[PDB]
């Protein structure tokens, strides 16, 4: 099927994380998958590159097809403990996938 | 740009197309393809203005037989079914 | 063999757009294409959010692996007909692949 | 912030590594890794700040037995040989 946006919860406990992420316990971070098609439809959101690139793997297909990635990610904040037994704040920039596209 | 276009969609259809729709600042498409195997299908849907002369020129370069039409007149793709290359011979 | 960019010259007359663009002849593109290891090295200048899914997949092998795009791109100007026959002189975004990351 | 670190690289080289050596903002890592046939390799280079933290600390639930390890003064991984976990 063709690049779309995918769930997956990021649970700190079962990575292994929790001794050093006190809050929050997980998070939905998604991923993106799928095909990148020709045509690139509007909600892929292509850059005109991806868009050649589609095109030349259509003539030649030795020249990979454009891959379904994230094209808008947002942030969250944690708190963690530091190489000091110190509980921090910090904003995480680009941790959650808010849409995805071919590029 | 913002999107002022409305298109019938069918397998390019976005997440949250509504009664098989979609709205683009760009073109209604529909393409008619032929895959590996010499099974046709027809798809529909919305393309973004961004690349658009590229994509709806197409290369006559591909591969595999197919024909995309662009249009851009709302809802223009609806009953749009191209007609395939000739078969080279 | 990693994330990095590869060499693609992109000649119209090889994809049959020598009747519409009447300059350039063609252009470097280049694509981007490798393997997201863990971990993610510097030069691949990943976000959060590929880090974390390198480490997800490295856990359980069902979520995939961040993929090798472009990261920076730039511009390349093109001279065409229109629908009348007329020349335009365009610049066009994103056409040519300046750096590869994993995504 | 600009890359004011050095490290030694092998395996994860950028393709304009000189003399085997990288630069970054981040940290120089060495990463000892057993495949699933008991083989191991060792691999080493540099690290960007951000994130960092994920992948110098990594997961202990990781299905192949791995180590790495993160240091911040000039070159300090070149001699760098972590051990898989016991």
């Amino acid at each position: 099927s063709s690049c779309k946006r995918h769930p997956l919860y990021v649970d700190f406990s079962d990575v292994g994380w929790n001794d050093w992420i006190v809050a929050p316990p997980g998070y939905h971070a998604f991923y993106c998958h799928g095909e990148c098609p020709f045509p690139l439809a509007d909600h892929l959101n292509s850059t005109n590159h991806a868009i050649v690139q589609t095109l030349v793997n259509s003539v030649n297909s030795k020249i990979p097809k454009a891959c379904c990635v994230p094209t808008e990610l947002s942030a969250i904040s944690m708190l963690y403990l530091d190489e000091n037994e110190k509980v921090v704040l910090k904003n995480y920039q680009d941790m959650v996938v808010e849409g995805c596209g071919c590029r | 740009t913002l999107p002022f276009l409305k298109c019938y969609c069918s397998g390019h259809c976005p997440d949250d197309a509504i009664n098989n729709t979609c709205i683009t600042n760009g073109h209604c498409f529909a393409i008619i393809e032929e895959d590996d195997q010499g099974e046709t299908t027809l798809a529909s849907g919305c393309m973004k203005y961004e690349g658009s002369d590229f994509q709806c020129k197409d290369s006559p370069k591909a591969q595999l037989r197919r024909t995309i039409e662009c249009c851009r007149t709302n809802l223009c793709n609806q009953y749009l079914q191209p007609t395939l290359p000739p078969v080279v011979i």
